[PDB]
């Protein structure tokens, strides 16, 4: 989902504010 | 199966830092 | 006020160190 | 609310259970 | 020891206190 | 080999946190 | 109060640095 | 005055991290 | 210059950027 | 592919630890 | 004793090879 | 060049130095 979408080739900074609050 | 538990630790560091002050939910049991 | 967003990092390190694979929601945002 | 009550005097293991999900 | 032992799998807080002062 | 002397550093973090106040032996030397 | 649980996070990292394969007692409770 | 050796290591956790593969030049000796 | 800058206050991304390569 | 930007993290604070109060280069863009 | 040491100051190199094992 | 040769095997002190400033 998250970690094994950022924990495989790094998460963009566009996509880690999909999971922000 | 450690890299998870322990790299998941380095990705809220950027997580919060790219929300600032917003909050974020971490769920790693994907 | 650097210490919330530096001492933030350590508390999440613990947060899911304690839920082990349950997830936790973080928000700074006070 | 959970950083200001964990980053003063460090929550104990059961205070920070309360956050998890 | 204790580090290939958590550095695998994870070790339990239980595990952890054993090697607790 | 890196994974030892990289993850042990996290290792430290849980076990003086599980320990709260008492102190811990970390031999990574197994 | 705070700075010691969290400083004695990164005084680990330097310790099993400087001692490479080495171990070494840590004890906060002073 | 540990402050400084201590958040400055998760500054760079962030520099790095926003110059994604870019490099940076760490200078604490202000 | 840097530390003194981000350890007080906490840079915002696009002060971070000066210092990037 | 993770482990450089993330095992990177650790290797900056050991680097401005031998520096001390010298600076460092860091770029991963090998 | 060890903290209390390192974390007010930050221990030189060879102080903190008294610590070690 | 430092990450590859760092992240590889660890450096030693001295290997560090190199890259101080």
């Amino acid at each position: 989902g998250i970690v094994e979408q950022c924990c495989t080739s790094i998460c963009s900074l566009y996509q880690l504010e999909n999971y922000c609050n | 199966f450690v890299n998870q538990h322990l790299c998941g630790s380095h990705l809220v560091e950027a997580l919060y830092l790219v929300c600032g002050e917003r909050g974020f939910f971490y769920t790693p049991k994907t």
